[PDB]
């Protein structure tokens, strides 16, 4: 409940709305970029989602923004089996055309996750202790 | 009998090309889908001819030197209309006209300018084909009677500049066509969102600037959407060419491949600590 | 030993369906034109430069299902933080698979709802 101008206080966290564009991997080395740590920001209760789509609309709701989340997939797609049975040995999508790193939907107004690509631009939201 | 009456299961295609006419024949079949009108001399044509041919889906007006068409009487169940290389000088209206249109090819004619609601009840039309005339400027608010639109051709005129916000309201656009023309720039935001699958923007003299930044980082985006447009050829030299679109039309400069040395970033927040 | 409108490639027969329908339907033909039949599965290169080769003769450049669905989600999702997920807010959304009809045949995330052009495929 102590924390750092520019910033804002919650429960087991110090939190901080990033006002630039950056991807999903280099806003992770920014969010360790800040002295007191940390990473992207995790979404786990109703109240601690609640809370964090007032914070970005204090922002005036610019667009879509990062958070932590992102699948972690073996190869490029996330399904073992085509609809014949057969089993997925080959794939041909594209890295722009990929959909890992996840995103906080602008739409819906901030309160769900939604997949883009990780090269894109975005806000972020750095998640750090006190 | 007058003409070419082809008897295939689904459609009743009739063929009057390349026979010489002025007008329509009197006696058509009841139920002609099809009709083919080519290479004739018709340098006026009224829709309302067509009238008692309630079954027509499909017409060709091309090649038949075409200067003037009498947008007349209501063809419900019209679909498609090929009005290709005439010698048109300026374009129809057809809002109450036919509804159910989905094809509109209106290629090589002698356009030069278009009006403002230069199409209205053509919310069924999927494409559309502008290629090879003249024309030098767009008016706002152009596709948007058109919200279906999948396909688009401009390729070849003499295009310098486009609006911003003319693609919005696309959400089923998936080809496009602008090669061969003299655009120079894209405004900033305009092709936003949407996935575009197809994309010919090869032949064009363009100014790589810091004004083109919002372009190069959708070239960047969109590399694998980019291609060259070609005729008689096979399918595995149809595959994707970013490097095609060139600063100034050189061979040797892509635009994707442009550095912009000088363009300012849009002070840091975590610096000032 | 294929049927009178179906070309072969390594023991399956193959049909252009030009058709638009949504991706969930499109199964319902390729399942209804005979038994077995599937969406198109594709497992080469060497197998998909010749589904193009077939294709682009009969759809110019276009847009085909292709039988995968739900690209997204049978993957492990984890945190920055490395925190498991207790509970999921998603923004639930449709993802089925569209191969265009170009020389790689690149691969397209495209809305199941949305209405394209299909190809049923199904081994002997």
């Amino acid at each position: 409940v102590d924390c750092l101008p520019g910033w804002s206080a919650y429960d087991q966290s110090c939190y901080r709305v990033f006002k630039l564009l950056k991807t999903w991997d280099d806003a992770e080395k920014f969010c360790t970029e800040r002295p007191k740590g940390g990473h992207l920001v995790s979404i786990e209760s109703a109240g601690e989602r609640d809370f964090v789509a007032q914070l970005v609309s204090e922002n005036k709701q610019t667009d879509n923004v990062w958070l932590g989340l992102k699948i972690q997939s073996k190869g490029q797609q996330c399904s073992t089996e085509w609809t014949d049975g057969s089993s997925v040995s080959y794939e041909n999508f594209s890295e722009y055309q990929s959909k890992k790193c996840f995103v906080l939907e602008k739409n819906t107004g901030f309160r769900t996750w939604l997949n883009l690509n990780c090269g894109s631009e975005y806000a972020f939201v750095c998640k750090s202790p006190p | 009998p007058i003409c070419e009456v082809s008897k295939v299961a689904s459609h009743l295609e009739v063929n009057c090309d390349k026979r010489q006419l002025t007008a329509l024949p009197p006696d058509l079949p009841k139920d002609t889908t099809i009709l083919h009108l080519s290479e004739n001399l018709l340098y006026t044509f009224s829709l309302a001819t067509l009238m008692p041919y309630t079954r027509l889906t499909q017409l060709n007006l091309d090649r038949c030197e075409l200067t003037k068409l009498q947008v007349d009487g209501t063809l419900p169940v019209l679909g498609t209309l090929d009005l290709s290389h005439n010698q048109l000088q300026s374009l129809p209206l057809l809002g109450q006209t036919l509804p159910a249109l989905t094809v509109l090819d209106v290629s090589f004619n002698r356009l030069t300018s278009l009006p403002l609601g230069a199409l209205r009840g053509l919310g069924e039309l999927q494409e559309l084909y502008l290629k090879g005339n003249e024309l030098k400027t767009l008016p706002p608010g152009l596709l948007t009677p058109t919200p279906k639109l999948e396909k688009l051709s401009l390729a070849n005129n003499q295009l310098t500049e486009l609006p911003a916000g003319l693609l919005n309201g696309l959400e089923n656009l998936d080809t496009l066509l602008l090669q061969e023309n003299s655009l120079y720039t894209i405004p900033k935001g305009f092709f936003g969102s949407h996935l575009l699958p197809f994309a010919f923007l090869h032949g064009n003299p363009w100014l790589c600037n810091c004004e083109i930044l919002y372009f190069r980082r959708w070239l960047q985006d969109n590399a694998e959407n980019v291609y060259v447009w070609k005729q008689g050829v096979d399918v595995k030299a149809m595959t994707s060419n970013v490097a095609s679109v060139q600063c100034d039309n050189s061979d040797k400069f892509p635009v994707y491949k442009y550095p912009g040395k000088g363009c300012p970033t849009l002070y840091p927040e975590e610096d000032t600590e | 030993c294929c049927p009178l409108r179906w070309s072969s490639y390594e023991g399956h027969c193959y049909l252009v369906v030009k058709e638009k329908k949504t991706w969930d339907d499109a199964e319902k033909f390729c399942t209804e034109q005979r038994k077995g039949g599937h969406l198109v599965s594709v497992h080469s290169r060497e197998e998909a430069d010749f589904l193009v080769h077939l294709a682009y003769p009969i759809l110019d450049l276009s847009l085909i299902w292709m039988g995968l669905s739900n690209m997204w989600n049978d993957c492990k999702r984890e945190w920055s933080d490395g925190t498991k997920l207790d509970f999921k807010a998603w923004a639930k959304t449709s993802d089925c698979l569209i191969g265009k009809t170009d020389g790689d045949n690149q691969w397209l995330n495209m809305d199941c709802s949305k209405k394209h052009y299909f190809v049923c495929k199904f081994k002997l």
